[PDB]
């Protein structure tokens, strides 16, 4: 009896969906540390202190072959180039905030495309 | 105003 929700939900709708949440939140100001992932020693013991190191072009490498089924794929990976940000980053480096940031804003593109679920 | 490097951190030594 509802039909106003814009939750894409479906692996396609989803996978562009996301492909433009992604490509906002990548394309944001604060995404450089995501854009694409470090280069593993670029970040002393990334690996090691990053249990799951995701980047936005890792996202975006999801998203191209439409592994995001699911906003949640997308949302947890997104959140997951953020939090690992927010993980090894300290709040003080540019990286950490952007990712508090980024997460931010992604917030408003994940929202806007009836992401945010969880 | 790109960042090249990793801002070696400390959260895990």
């Amino acid at each position: 009896g509802s039909h106003m929700s814009k939750e894409p939900r479906d692996p396609d709708q989803l996978y562009s969906t996301l492909k433009s949440i992604l490509q906002q939140v990548k394309s944001h100001q604060s995404a450089w540390p995501f854009m694409e992932p470090v280069k593993r020693t670029e970040a002393p013991g990334y690996y090691e202190v990053i249990r799951f190191p995701m980047d936005l072009k890792t996202m975006s490498e999801r998203l191209k072959n439409r592994y995001y089924v699911s906003k949640k794929l997308f949302m947890a990976d997104l959140q997951r180039v953020f939090t690992n940000c927010k993980e090894y980053n300290p709040p003080e480096s540019e990286y950490y905030k952007c990712a508090n940031i980024l997460e931010k804003f992604f917030f408003s593109k994940i929202k806007e495309a009836g992401l945010i679920d969880k | 105003s790109t960042g090249g490097v990793k801002k070696p951190h400390r959260y895990k030594c």
